[PDB]
């Protein structure tokens, strides 16, 4: 008696890719979200005189592409980063109209990001001379006849485990590439093989470590590493 | 019973507290020797520039990555290299293509890296220090190699892979390979200077009198 339709449940299906970030960055990149489709399930029915609901029909409306509307809300690399041994990945919930969404299995829809310290080649949450040596060692190996990014692993981390194809080696290369000639036109999405990890990256990491180890720059390294990086790479002076 | 401090030097070295902390079983046991220059008279020493060497032994082809602190008596004046650095690499680091001295007041932090275990024995670093014009018989100007650590980073002496043996070698270096408050010098001059945590010195014999 008196049939009506109503939304029963709503979920999103998202295609997304990994994103790499420095702990100092203030913004995740929505470019990680390739496609997002919103599904809305309806029930059509009525309530009987006895007050009992009767569902006559279950269906969905036309799914809606909401890809461009998704944000990461207030989450940022800087406010998400936590140094945990052998753990660098995070699931960042997406927002649509200022609210989270459920995926097809009823869980909050999230995108994977990795966040680390610039310079931390060996992925141990510390920037020191070991990172400089690892970076130099990779350059020396890949400058050897018969060897390249695809046959040589950069990071000594157990997360890479000598595997030149590990996503963590891409992440290590991202962290180690402290001297980037191309600047911002080489995006955070570059793979290890698409980067130049060389002796210049290695010496910059060493100088960051040495400067962090003296009274003048100790606090700068700890509190605003970005200003120290600029100094050691020449992108700023003094 | 009384507490004694050096004239113009502080003990910045910290307790080596990384696991493993005991380097007694390390396959490689590196030792760092620091110049001990003794002048016979004040006149002989006053205004002299002394080459202070930091010389490692026992580690030929067994290390790759190093970083440690050097400090000296504040009364000494460092003579910087042509680049302004307080220290200059020596033959021990000839095969290490990363080497960097970073000025740190009455001291310097010195670090190296290599694409394999190319660290060698011999002089790692030299620092030129000038004796003050008013030096006196009996004076001792201590020179200290110190281990420092904080949650962000610490000093290093390990192999290219930073293996288990590398970490043992590192514990040995800092706990037995240099002097510190936990491994004090018994050198008479350092005892006199109240700086047994230090490692080398420029000293002037006491008069008669
Ligand atoms: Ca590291
Ligand atoms: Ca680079
Ligand atoms: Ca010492
Ligand atoms: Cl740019
Ligand atoms: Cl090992
Ligand atoms: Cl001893």
């Amino acid at each position: 008696n008196t049939v009506t339709s109503a939304v029963k449940t709503q979920y999103v299906e998202i295609e997304s890719v990994d994103g790499f970030y420095f702990n100092t960055e203030d913004k995740f990149d929505t470019a990680q979200i390739k496609k997002a489709v919103l599904h809305t399930v309806y029930n059509e029915g009525y309530t009987g005189d006895d007050g009992v609901a009767v569902v006559l029909r279950e269906y969905e409306s036309e799914p809606v592409d909401i890809t461009a509307e998704l944000t990461f809300g207030d989450a940022t690399p800087a406010n998400t980063y936590k140094a945990v041994e052998n753990k660098f990945d995070y699931e960042i919930p997406v927002y649509y109209n200022n609210a989270t969404l459920k995926d097809a299995e009823g869980n909050d829809a999230t995108v994977t990001v990795y966040i680390g310290l610039k310079g931390d080649t060996d992925l141990n949450n510390i920037v020191d001379g070991r990172d400089a040596t690892a970076t130099l060692t990779y350059y020396a190996a890949t400058s050897t006849d018969g060897k390249d990014a695809t046959t040589v692993a950069l990071s000594p981390s157990t997360l890479v485990g000598g595997n030149p194809e590990s996503v963590y080696d891409d992440f290590s290369a991202f962290l180690s590439d402290v001297k980037v000639d191309a600047g911002k036109e080489l995006t955070r999405f570059a793979k290890k093989a698409e980067r130049l990890i060389d002796g210049r990256d290695a010496s910059s990491i060493l100088t960051f470590y040495t400067k962090s180890s003296v009274d003048q720059y100790k606090d700068m390294a700890a509190n605003e590493p970005n200003k120290l990086w600029d100094i050691v790479t020449g992108d700023a002076e003094e | 019973h009384h507490h004694h401090h050096a004239m113009a030097l502080t003990d910045r070295g910290m307790t080596y507290d990384l696991d493993p902390k005991d380097g007694s079983s390390a396959a490689t046991k590196p030792v760092l020797e620091v110049t001990k220059k003794v002048f016979d008279t004040a006149a002989d020493a006053a205004g002299q520039t002394v080459t202070v060497e930091f010389k490692v032994s026992g580690a030929e082809g067994k290390y790759a990555t190093t970083g440690y602190h050097i400090y000296w008596d504040e009364r000494l004046e460092v003579v910087a290299t042509k680049t302004g650095a307080y220290a200059k690499k020596g033959a021990a680091l000839e095969d290490s293509s990363l080497a960097k001295a970073e000025n740190n007041g009455n001291g310097v932090f010195v670090a190296s890296g290599a694409d394999d275990d190319f660290g060698a024995d011999g002089v790692m670093w030299t620092v030129e220090l000038k004796v003050p014009a008013d030096a006196k018989a009996g004076d001792v100007y201590p020179i200290d190699v110190a281990y420092q650590w904080d949650p962000s980073k610490g000093d290093l002496f390990t192999d290219n892979k930073d293996s288990a043996q590398g970490k043992l070698m590192q514990a040995y270096f800092f706990t037995q390979g240099i002097k510190s408050s936990s491994n004090p010098s018994t050198d008479e001059y350092l005892v006199k200077a109240n700086a047994t945590y230090a490692d080398g010195y420029i000293a002037i014999k006491a008069g008669e009198p």
